[PDB]
RNA sequence: GGGGCGAAAUGGCCUAGACCAUGCCCCUUGGCAAACCCAUUCGACCGGGUUUGGGUCUUCUGACCUCGUAGUCCGCGCUCAGCGGACUUCGACCA
């Protein structure tokens, strides 16, 4: 199959292959129970006549509750679903430097502070 | 053959389970067939040759 | 994932698996360029009821172009597109032997110097 | 009673055509498998009646035993029980 590590800071999650498919990657997280985990799905394609490309990554992770701790009967129920696509419309006949900086920028902006706040406190990004 | 049940709404025996109450059939036969035609024009005539 | 090795009597190109599926297998060659390069198509089904089989293989390489040597500013263009399809109607109670005796009579016919001539010179079949 | 048919058997009409007469096709639903009761040679003897028949927790929605029906990836490995196992669905007194 095919492994993904991911380091959170103190412990490391493991992403197993599921789906293996051109059209669509389905990898599933295994940690204990797998309904309502982690799922990142992707997908490559063309698009028109042949010129650029489509890239699509979604990660998708829904909350579980359970109540056999206390209440004498209750399966693990799902919460909420959280749905976070992606979107790459990169042309074949590009250059390697611009694509390059443009992933640096992705990665900075990603990083930085502005975005974390505008998640977490959903204040509209600003500063 | 066929048979569908009926159930109605929260009735009978103070439940909601929407319990049946009863069951309508249909029973019936199928068949198949063939035919032709045949359709034909004559002309007639008589003569006293003499 | 799948590699191929083909000699071409000073160089080895590589060609590797990209969808990997039961119905369509397409096989891309990695040397520079994705687009514009070497790929096949491999298709297997069967026919009817059950008889015989149908085996389908394409091969297609379009040649590039480009101007950034010179001239300011030309993406890498595609020129002409070559289309090699192929098909195999075998049936399965057949002869080892008798396919055996077929596919050296075809490596022999495709090794020849007459279909050679026949690609190059436009010259018809037939010495 | 409710329908069907001009087909299919013939007769009117009878290039053709569409309708007619007798005339021919179906429903009168059906089955539960168990446990107990009578008067007496104060049971042998056939026949009848009553309680149950997929089942419970809140059989309200919804779940917990069971299976049946499908679709999907599936393992060629990780877990103390182990195992071949996963997820989503519709039904469940019987023809």
């Amino acid at each position: 199959s095919k492994t993904i590590v991911l380091s959170v800071g103190e412990a490391t999650r493991t992403l197993t292959e599921i789906q293996s498919t051109a059209d669509r990657q389905i990898f599933e997280e295994k940690v204990g129970p797998l309904v309502g985990r982690l799922r990142l799905t992707a997908s490559l394609r063309q698009n028109g006549a042949k010129t650029a490309y489509r890239v699509n990554l979604k990660l998708d992770q829904a909350d579980v509750v359970d109540c056999s701790t206390s209440v004498c009967g209750e399966l693990p129920k799902v919460r909420y679903t959280q749905v976070w696509s992606h979107d790459v419309t990169i042309v074949a006949n590009s250059t390697e430097a611009s694509r390059k900086s443009l992933y640096d920028l992705t990665k900075s902006l990603v990083a930085t502070s502005q975005v974390e706040d505008l998640v977490v406190n959903l204040v509209p990004l600003g500063r | 053959d066929n048979s569908v049940d009926v159930r109605s709404y929260p009735n009978w025996e103070r439940a909601a389970g929407t319990r049946i109450t009863g069951s309508v059939r249909t029973r019936g036969v199928v068949e198949s067939r063939a035919s032709v035609r045949t359709a034909l024009r004559f002309n007639l005539e008589t003569s006293l040759a003499g």
